């Protein structure tokens, strides 16, 4: 019993000096349950509740850096038996970039030959006596608890699961399939994402865990456009929700997002999508594939009220410095509204 | 929290947009996804404290020149970009981009970077340029230009191998620091 | 929802000014459950936990007077219909003795005849038109959970 | 918290023990349960604040006279008890109980109480006493004794009807107050 209480108070101290909250908060709930139900240790219970309240406050106030995630696979007979022909997904530290991580890993294995390709190696590299190391970045896949299903969970909480409690990992593979037009670069957009499955959640007992099953997919240009529109809509909604719940927040992210949405001057994606899908040429290309452009139309149509809300908040933060920027934003907002209403023929 | 504002300018024959989108995406070289929108903002730091990094995607078209002068005021830093293997980019910088950007904000530290560092030593590219009476700009010319403009540090990055691009962005972030 | 939260905070205030703890502590546990599970109102949760800790401290430190318990039965037709031929067990107040309680009860019914015996009355007293009041002390029986 | 110490003394022909145990039990008159042990302590207050009340059950036997003198020191109050209908109790108080208790603790407020107040006016009891050449002690004699001893307040209580017993204990508690 004394050992149990000493270990529990050591857990309390480490959580105090550990900045981890979610598991700490769950264990604090359990410890409060044990306190009230079995031992009636009221002072320790009160201190535990105070620390849990501090964790709750820090969740909303303190900033959590998002750890990066890199996939490293060691090939060749020169690596030890626990590194041979295996791939591990490494959890990067605070702001740790792939270049520094690769340099530090190569420092451990000077004999390692840095692989310059992400294509899986053949039998020759794996069976070669040398040391071959391949390091690249992968994107974690967020897994929310069933308790949070269908609920407006705060973004400060969702960002935790976006980089923690993750098993799956994805990466983007650009493939060229189509005419090489000098201007329209999106005419050859094909994506075959790499599916990575892990049996254990990150974080866990180890920073890195091996992959269990790997799968491949295929993304048509219509699907790629749908996914890009969904991602942009989610980003805009997240920014709007973050600023609507914040007061001393700069308008620079708003300015950047609105400038990106309004005028893609370097490469206009709206006109590229128009030429790629709205033209009858694509209908000849995709006779029976027409419902996807409907999804694109509804996605931009649902983007429109979000853009209106962004205009509202920008005008709320409007000043003399942002006067011409916001004037252009409003002018192009009206122009795009009229475009989507009349020229595109979509229904909002 | 703190944010970083930086204006990146260049010509369309060098396509710094691909380099910028590859850096923001952090994807493996040769596997970048061009995106429809411009103005790639991100939250990436190097040293000191986490900060927000802003990269204003400026079009190289001459028609949008009336839209650029208002972005310069109230900006932390500016990034002038040129290519070491493109004499046309050097001429454009020396004629229009360097004088006007310097004139707009005379009091601001400036960073000069070189694009396509890999093709600077490429034998086939140099042969084609010499056939097209083009001379790859080397280190001494960039150093002389940097000393003329009083830049904090002249840099040379690349896109196919990303050589020094991360160092370039670290220097850009630490210029204010 | 606003009515529910207003009633809950009124409950909190009354428990603060009520000195009742056990039911207050149980309701505080339930309110903490509702806070953490549904609404995530962290500041109200923390204040609730502080008040529950104060209740816990007062349980061990503050002194609780034990209320006395008296059995009073009213007999005779002179009492109202809700007092006729019935016996009620009255919870005495802080240090309230049987003598003061009997005096105060007789003040309410001057016509009441104070019964001097604890033996249950016969049909004559119950059916008599007068007012007959019998008051005596009884001992409560503890029931543990 | 505070506690009250009071020494109650008397003869065995009056039996103040029954009155004390009936008061401590708070039972209905005529339905008291005598108990095996002495020294009935209880936690009952009247006014001001809750306090602990102590009642040292002193035996009327003469053999235990050597055990009584040590209880008097460091005691808050003392209760001298006699019976108004028992001349023997009055004689015993006037001879032994009053002089010795007063001598032991000269500096302490004293309360004088009268036992069996109901039998003071009882016709049959008075007739039997007159037949036994006994005179019931009335109010003037008790008042004269109280004025002689300088008591704070002379009292008269009863056991069968508990007349004034609660008032007697309230006065005893408030004597210190």
């Amino acid at each position: 019993q004394e050992l149990k209480e000493k270990l529990y108070q050591e857990i309390i101290s480490y959580f105090d000096k550990g900045k981890m909250w979610e598991k700490a908060i769950k264990l604090s709930k359990e410890l409060a349950e044990t306190y009230e139900s079995k031992v009636f240790d009221y002072e320790g219970l009160g201190n535990l509740l105070k620390k849990r309240a501090s964790f709750y406050e820090n969740i909303i106030k303190a900033m959590r850096p998002q750890p990066e995630y890199f996939a490293v696979g060691y090939y060749g007979q020169g690596f030890p038996s626990f590194l041979r022909n295996k791939i591990f997904i490494y959890r990067g530290k605070e702001y740790e970039r792939r270049e520094d991580f690769s340099l530090r890993l190569l420092t451990q294995f000077p004999n390692a030959e840095k692989m310059t390709s992400t294509t899986p190696p053949g039998e020759d590299i794996k069976s070669s006596p040398k040391q071959y190391m391949q390091c690249f970045t992968v994107k974690p896949v967020m897994s929310l608890p069933p308790s949070y299903k269908d609920k407006p969970v705060p973004e400060q909480i969702l960002n935790y699961y976006r980089a923690n409690e993750v098993q799956q990992f994805r990466y983007s593979r650009p493939f060229r399939k189509g005419e090489k037009d000098p201007d329209n670069e999106f005419a050859t957009m094909w994506i075959e994402r790499t599916t990575y499955t892990t049996a254990y959640t990150f974080p866990g007992i180890l920073k890195w865990f091996e992959v269990k099953q790997i799968s491949t997919e295929e993304i048509s240009p219509l699907e790629n456009a749908i996914e890009t529109m969904e991602l942009t809509n989610e980003r805009i909604s997240n920014c709007v929700q973050q600023h609507a719940w914040d007061r001393s927040l700069s308008v620079h992210p708003l300015s950047m997002l609105l400038s990106g949405i309004v005028d893609p001057a370097v490469m206009g994606g709206f006109s590229n999508y128009e030429k790629a899908f709205f033209t009858e040429k694509y209908l000849q290309e995709h006779p029976e594939d027409q419902e996807k452009v409907e999804l694109l139309k509804r996605l931009i149509a649902l983007q429109m009220p979000l853009l209106t809300e962004g205009i509202r908040i920008h005008g709320e933060k409007l000043t003399e410095q942002l006067k011409p920027l916001h004037e252009r934003l409003s002018s192009c907002f009206r122009e795009l509204k009229e475009k989507v209403e009349k020229h595109y023929g979509v229904i909002t | 929290m703190q944010a970083i504002k930086c204006v990146v300018v260049g010509d369309g024959a060098v396509a710094k947009t691909c380099l910028l989108i590859s850096y923001t995406t952090n994807a493996f070289p040769g596997e970048y996804i061009p995106t429809v929108f411009d103005n790639y903002s991100a939250n990436v730091m190097v040293d000191g404290k986490p900060v927000n990094l802003g990269l204003w995607d400026t079009a190289g078209q001459e028609d949008y020149d009336r839209l650029r002068p208002l972005s310069y005021p109230q900006t932390d830093v500016f990034l002038i970009c040129f290519s070491l293997v493109s004499p046309a980019s050097f001429e454009n910088v020396r004629a229009k981009w360097y004088p006007e950007v310097r004139h707009h904000c005379p009091n601001t530290p400036i960073i000069l970077v070189g694009t396509k560092l890999d093709l600077r030593d490429d034998k086939d590219t140099i042969e084609k340029l010499k056939e097209k009476k083009l001379t790859p700009i080397t280190y001494p010319q960039g150093l002389a230009m940097a000393k003329e403009i009083g830049a904090v540090k002249y840099l040379e990055c690349s896109a196919l191998t990303q050589r020094g691009l991360k160092t370039v962005f670290d220097e850009a972030i630490r210029a204010v620091l």
